[PDB]
């Protein structure tokens, strides 16, 4: 297996996805990986299927319980549908329409559409069963960093790239793309979950806001990191944690008012990823580029 | 045909890679070294510590390859200029890593992008780097013609695009450039890769880039159109561009996936190719122009030095010129010798400087064109040629010709002379000091003679080249002062430069001068309004002559004769570059100054701005009598 | 072989070209006013002769001007004679003729040497030199013997004394060296050594080792008629033409057809066939052939990072690597006994890795003796470290690890058995191995091994104007304008003389047991020289034992063969040194440093002084 | 990097007001350490690094009676010729109270950690003679909770006029090397007639003892100076100022000057091409502190309202030798 873990997502009967690139050595490809037994990954012998991509994976996502949505360094969005028997790992299809690396997706409320983003600074509307882009948006400046979809609606989604703008969408709008002091640059995202009024976003100098689209104010923010914070997912809970991931290598789990319950190491290279488990929602697996899948169990 | 590369941001398998873009047609293939998404920390533990490798090894591909095929590709997570000090610091370390490692592997050249305002701390690391081995690598600036900023999409809500007139600021890249190129001290190690979009500018906003060391014209799949058969294809005006930017030579590079799929990446390129070949084919000028494209050369003085065979072989072989000569002296004989008496009256027709004897040959068959009689001298101080001359004369020309050796200024001469033929003119007209000679040889003219030519007359326009200017900047020699190459001209033809203003004439001298009080000594003061944003780094000279009347020669490019390749123009370059706003106008001024032993000019920039007098009292640059 | 024809006959230029072109000459020498057309400048009434002075320039094209024609001045100009009319003549004749040779653009022009005093053809030539900075190159005709001293003893009353004439022998070489002199070694005037029929003492030949010989004139006159008719040279002019191909200089044929029964082509064929029949050009020397007296800056790993292709070069060289395994291998028998074999792994440390041929001849040298080790390659240069890595994780596995990092530096965990280096320059020390190893010493076992043991400098006075040329021409702006004499090159030297057997300078061990460590040198040598020279600069080798009877050297006497890693160091001085036959050269040596830096500093004593080079390393430091 | 001639110390210590305001700061400084009734029990560890001829060790000693309070002393000082100076006193006048110590501060391995530390290594633009790297190594062997006397320091540059000055640059040219070095290094000089066209404003700030864990001492600047005249831009002066103890500091920063103190010129960073600047406009300027293992040196270059070159780059024509 690809030394580099880029992705880790729980399905909901409690299979393990992840997708893994090889950003050193001869061959820079990626590979996608189900283990029906969570505890039993990284390893490659002990698992359900595997398959190999032409080109590594930057960012991953399921689609239903069969899907697999990848956004794959050559530009590429790669559909890949799940096997009968959930033994093999097909390419249902595998479009070239960025101009570079594909670098985050999300699935849509509808679940048979989803929105990517590239550095191409574009970002693209698919619609999964027809195959094909419905909409192709230039509205950043830079190159697009992260794009979420929302929960609760189909039209709605946010993004935020390099330019240090933070859209919201509505693909119902004619200007569907709408903008809300500049500081550091946003690179992560993360609706609330049961509240579609409200979201949170991490910036590259370690500090998560959250934001009420609605009073268009950052109510609060906490200086958690000390670099980067690449990655942020809420817990299935009924009132939910919050787990934020950075390239000073931490893991951090963060109440309702953004303080600092849980905090792991056990990571010695960046944390890429990490989901909680739908079965026991007080573990949460989390991976990274030191070839590590850690399970952590939170109180 | 087209010198052309591939760019790619993932590279599974570098060989594999390489062969499918060589079998696509590439002749080369920009690629990132690190993988692109393979942020490195220098620092803090405990990535810090990551174990390798850390990229891909040099064993896999050659030498050859590693010099020749690739050009190298700086990650596009490194921020020297973040507002972040930890990213400014690893960025830094980053940028010396990766441009350190295109050393080791020996790349002809790395990208850098510049796509904001200030690269400041950019330019920093890379002037750092480059003064550290003086090594050839060459660096290309990836610079979007219009910021992506001023090109997105206008569908957000509270931040419309402005549809209004912005001049400055539509040309705000060309800035950015013009900036991180100053701070860099001018490095001929840096070059310019401009890349293309959808929309294109105003025509302004192109011009900017005139005179600017593009070595790369980046085109993305995206501005391909799709035509009638599924075809890549681009807009006219795209074309526009494409012929503009063939004629600097410039490498093309393909960037973006196929969005063409049905075909194949040998389809852009092939429509490239056509484009290439389907060009307006070389005329007989361009083609001996086209090796001496900006090669500067030291003016020649042939009253001072004696000139060499071969330059008086390429003086001879441009027939234009001399059939107008020919033809300025058939009109001539006819107008002073009548009808009646073509038997009786025979013409004394002196060519004065007459090298290895074309304009003789020329004399005799405008006489015979004419059907009057002449006799013939043939003066010369250069004996070398006097040589070729007097073994013409024995078997050829006869006692017709008298070939005389001697400086015209010397030369007391038998009979006094009804015609006087001349081509000591340079690229500057008098710049080889063909007024001074015909002074001296003009008192054994007849009281109602002719002078072929009879008059002549400079023009300057001030132009804009970064190039030129780095070019001439790279002259200065030892054992002088640092800076007399900016105080004397050089002759080139120009060709990756930016007219900035109409030529205006300078200097003009008539011949015969009958004025009792000659001096041919000038103080001429020019005004050129600029309708452009630009910076002033020399004055291209060109001049126009009349032979006789209605005959006239021209290198000037309004009024050029064409055809004719026996000059190229005269180029006088400033010391420190001048910027000029649009509307604002270049006011210079120039001197023709002598003595007894010299003659020499002297300029001066007085606006916008004021420059330094260029060559004072002839210390860098004397042409000598 | 290059060729051309001299001839002072040229009835039709075109026809006389032809047939030198059919005869298979690359070039021809003629003169391009007539011989015996002698001209006046002065005094009426020949003054105004009437032209034309010559034949045309038209007669041939620029191509053909510029490629197949050595001009020739008209041996009636006498430009030092003590007529004082004849030298204002001839000075005014010389340049005219000169100027026309440079019209016409020929790449090349002859003037003679036969006499002592040409000081005023010197004069006339530097100031036309002066005036114009063309590409015109000048060959200096001049004779191995004087025809004074070759003329035959049948006067009566002036016998040729049958003495020994040690000096006066190589007067001839003295002409040039005066004339050469006078025109402050213009890189534009060259030699063109005449050869006649007999042969002098060798060591009057050899006062032309090191001179810009670009020409050999051959008369037909000294080709002796074999039993056919052929022309052939005597076995020491063979000897000769052989010396003169290794230099590669153009060969010229003067003199008439006197053996009249074949075709120029004969004289010609002659010298192919002996071309073509010496030791075929060998990979080893036809690579060394293109770095012929060619300069390079010494390298500086320790400074500076090394690029790919550098190491490409160092690891293409299997001899040196098949000793370092060789030593290797011996010592691993040495420490370890045939029973403990599989008990008693050895650590062995590889102290500047590189690209790993040191590691991969570690290993076959562990295979080789059967015996276990555990393998560290240390390597500061990270772009050397990341083909080492790719090997590592691909090819060696754990058995190495790969340490990134200075070895002064590394704090390593587990102390060694064996370390090997490659830390020499040309000069041994001259990288600064002893610094390195001394730093990486403390994580040698108390009873380890250095591989190498030892290494020595060795230094021999060389006579070569060429290649002091070649120095003086490296001045460069914003810098003194003698550095370029102040600091060493690495080259291929090929035309140069020794002058006296190399002797060792500095001597380095490892392990330095020494509680006062001190690298810094001084030295004094004493070269005898057996033969009248000029002292230009100092050939530098190396000797070093790998382990006990393995050793490398660069060394012409103890040359390890077939290596071709290192190329000899040249010291250059600034001004140039007579030394008469029998006379010592006494030269001094310093190896300086400070934390930062490390550099030499040397001079010459004896027979005279000179200056104090590099002195405070102002012009060469070596980076620590 | 160089051993200072004598009447280049003599001049140092010619200076009254900045050693009274040394010796107050130490004073101040040993009645806050030692409390009143241990006075005579606790004896405090006083390290002068970089004594000289030992100004700040007389000093050191009237502010120990002053303040009346027990004191071991330390003169530790890498240039011999000094060191004759001092131990000379030693012998003679201060005793075994003093311990001369003749080493790097870098290098010496002190015998027992310190209490205070008290240096000079200040020049006209504060960290231009590389007190932050001697301290840094000097450091370790300073008690977990000591003190450094300066315990702060901070550079400041203003934007100048002066074509006089810039004129005695362009003279500066010498032979043998680049025909602009003289323009990309700086100068200390008592300017006179010139025109200051901006306040000045921090640049470059250094505290010692330095806890933090990953030591930098490379700085990047950026400084805007609002222009509110017509000028030509030549040049940028520098000064700077330092916190002693607390309460006392010096500066020859015109504004905050410390008065009647002589010690310290300003210093002169040049541009090559002078640069227009009209009433209204910024100028920017940028700064960097860089360094290697063996050299530290400072580039600039002003962005705007127009582009100069960076100067002395990688310390090409200036560096300062650690
Ligand atoms: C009739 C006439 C023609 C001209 N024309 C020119 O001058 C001129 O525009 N061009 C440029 C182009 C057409 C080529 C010839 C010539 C040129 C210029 C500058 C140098 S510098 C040099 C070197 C001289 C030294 N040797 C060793 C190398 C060549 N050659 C040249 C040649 C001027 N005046 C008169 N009357
Ligand atoms: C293992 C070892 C080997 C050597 N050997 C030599 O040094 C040496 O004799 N030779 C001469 C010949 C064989 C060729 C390689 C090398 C050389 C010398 C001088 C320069 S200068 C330069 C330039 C550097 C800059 N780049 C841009 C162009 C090339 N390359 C070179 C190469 C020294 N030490 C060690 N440890
Ligand atoms: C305590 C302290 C003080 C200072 N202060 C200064 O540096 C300074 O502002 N000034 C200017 C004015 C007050 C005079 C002394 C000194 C100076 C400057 C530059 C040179 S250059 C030179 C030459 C050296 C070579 N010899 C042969 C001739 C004199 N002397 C000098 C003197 C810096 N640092 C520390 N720690
Ligand atoms: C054809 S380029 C000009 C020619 O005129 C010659 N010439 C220039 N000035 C003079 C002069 N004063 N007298 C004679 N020939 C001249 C030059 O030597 C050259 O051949
Ligand atoms: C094979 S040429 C010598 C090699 O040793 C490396 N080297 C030289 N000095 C040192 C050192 N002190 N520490 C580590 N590697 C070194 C050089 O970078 C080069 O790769
Ligand atoms: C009084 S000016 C600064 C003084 O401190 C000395 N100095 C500077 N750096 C050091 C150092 N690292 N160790 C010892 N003395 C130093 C200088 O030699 C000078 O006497």
């Amino acid at each position: 297996m690809e030394r580099q873990l880029e992705a880790a997502r729980y399905r909901s009967d409690g299979a393990l996805l992840l997708g893994a690139s090889s950003l050193s050595g001869r061959c820079w490809a990626g590979s996608l990986w189900l283990f029906k037994d969570p505890c039993a990954a990284p390893n490659e012998g002990f698992c359900s299927a595997g398959v190999q991509t032409e080109a590594g994976v930057a960012d991953l996502t399921w689609v239903g319980e069969r899907g697999i949505l990848v956004a794959s360094d050559s530009g590429a969005v790669e559909l890949w549908e799940l096997d009968e028997n959930e033994t093999l790992i097909v390419s249902k299809f595998c479009k070239y329409e960025h101009d570079d690396i594909v670098s985050t997706v999300s699935v849509l409320s509808s679940g048979t559409q989803a929105v990517s983003g590239s550095k191409d600074i574009c970002i693209k509307v698919w619609d999964l069963a027809q195959q094909v882009v419905l909409s192709s948006y230039r509205a950043h400046a830079a190159q697009v960093t992260c794009v979420a979809a929302s929960p609760h609606k189909d039209s709605v989604f946010l993004s935020c790239s390099e330019d240090n703008r933070i859209l919201l969408w509505d693909t119902r709008c004619p200007k569907p793309a709408s903008q809300i002091a500049p500081g550091y640059l946003p690179t992560s995202l993360a609706w609330h979950p049961q509240q579609s009024e409200v979201f949170v976003f991490g910036d590259e100098n370690g500090t998560v806001s959250l934001v009420d689209t609605k009073s268009t104010s950052c109510v609060l923010s906490s200086a958690v990191h000390s670099q980067c914070v690449t990655g942020l997912v809420f817990s299935p809970h009924s009132v939910p944690f919050l787990a934020s991931l950075s390239e000073d290598c931490s893991l951090a789990v963060l109440d309702s008012s953004l303080s600092e319950l849980f905090r792991s190491q056990a990571h010695r290279d960046f944390v890429r990823d990490a989901t909680w488990s739908p079965l026991n929602h007080s573990l949460l697996t989390t991976v990274g580029w030191d070839h590590q899948v850690v399970h952590h169990v939170v109180p | 045909r087209v010198s052309s590369g591939r760019d790619l941001n993932c590279v599974p398998e570098i060989a594999d890679t390489l062969g499918a873009v060589a079998k696509q047609g590439f002749d080369f293939l920009c690629m990132p070294v690190f993988h692109p998404r393979f942020k490195r920390e220098f620092i803090q533990e405990p990535a810090k510590n990551r174990p390798g490798p850390q990229t891909r090894s040099d064993l896999l591909l050659s030498g050859r390859d590693w010099n020749t095929l690739i050009v190298g590709k700086l990650s596009p997570w490194i921020r020297p200029d973040s507002k972040v000090e930890k990213i400014r610091r690893n960025s830094e370390a980053a940028m010396l890593q990766e441009l350190n490692f295109g050393a080791y592997l020996g790349l002809p050249a790395f990208l850098l992008p510049l796509n904001q305002e200030d690269n400041t701390n950019l330019a920093r690391v890379l002037t750092n780097h480059i003064h550290t081995g003086h090594h050839s690598s060459m660096f290309w600036m990836r610079v979007p013609l219009v910021a992506p900023e001023d090109l997105r999409d206008d569908i957000i809500e509270n931040a419309p695009t402005t549809h209004t007139e912005e001049y400055s600021g539509e040309e705000k890249t060309w800035m950015w450039w013009h900036n991180f190129r100053t701070l860099c001290d001018y490095s001929k190690r840096i070059a310019v890769a401009l890349e293309i979009g959808a929309d294109l500018p105003s025509n302004h906003v192109i011009d900017r880039w005139l005179g600017e060391p593009i070595k790369a014209a980046i085109l993305p799949t995206s501005i391909f159109l799709t035509n009638k058969k599924g075809f890549p294809v681009l807009s006219k005006m795209h074309q526009r561009l494409i012929f503009r930017l063939l004629k600097l030579e410039v490498q093309f590079i393909i960037t973006g996936t196929n969005h063409h799929s049905e075909k194949e990446f040998c389809s852009y390129l092939q429509y490239l190719e056509y484009l290439s070949q389907n060009r307006p084919p070389p005329n007989a000028y361009e083609l001996f122009a086209k090796g001496y494209e900006d090669y500067l050369q030291s003016p020649l003085q042939p009253l001072m030095d004696n000139l060499e065979s071969q330059t008086y072989e390429v003086f001879e072989k441009d027939p234009i010129k001399y059939s107008q000569y020919q033809q300025a002296i058939y009109k001539c004989l006819l107008d002073r010798v009548p009808e009646e008496e073509k038997d009786t009256n025979v013409q004394v027709l002196m060519v004065l400087g007459a090298g290895r004897g074309p304009l003789v040959n020329a004399s005799l068959r405008a006489a015979k064109q004419a059907d009057r009689r002449i006799k013939l001298y043939a003066v010369e101080k250069n004996p070398n040629a006097v040589v070729t001359l007097e073994n013409w004369q024995f078997e050829e020309w006869g006692s017709q010709v008298t070939v005389v050796s001697s400086d015209m200024r010397e030369w007391v001469a038998p009979e006094k002379a009804d015609i006087i033929v001349s081509e000591l003119l340079g690229s500057f007209a008098d710049n080889e000091l063909s007024p001074e000679c015909l002074d001296g040889a003009q008192h054994f003219l007849k009281d109602d003679g002719v002078s072929i030519p009879g008059e002549y007359t400079s023009f300057l326009a001030p132009i804009s080249s970064s190039k030129l200017y780095n070019e001439v900047r790279a002259c200065r020699e030892k054992d002088r002062d640092p800076e007399a190459q900016f105080e004397m001209p050089y002759v080139v033809r120009l060709h990756n430069f930016h007219q900035l203003s109409a030529p205006q004439p300078c200097f003009t001298f008539s011949h015969p001068n009958r004025d009792p009080m000659i001096d041919n000594n000038r103080y001429c003061t020019l005004e050129f309004p600029v309708e452009v944003n630009t910076v002033l780094h020399g004055f291209a000279g060109y001049f126009e002559t009349v032979l006789y009347q209605d005959i006239t020669l021209s290198i000037r490019p309004e009024t050029h004769s064409p055809g004719m390749f026996s000059w190229f123009p005269i180029l006088f370059p400033i010391k420190q570059p001048i910027t000029v706003r649009e509307g604002q106008t270049i006011c210079v001024r120039f001197w023709r100054c002598s003595n007894s032993k010299k003659v020499w000019y002297e300029w001066a920039v007085t606006a916008p701005v004021c420059s330094a007098i260029h060559n004072p009292t002839g210390r860098s640059y004397t042409i000598g009598l």
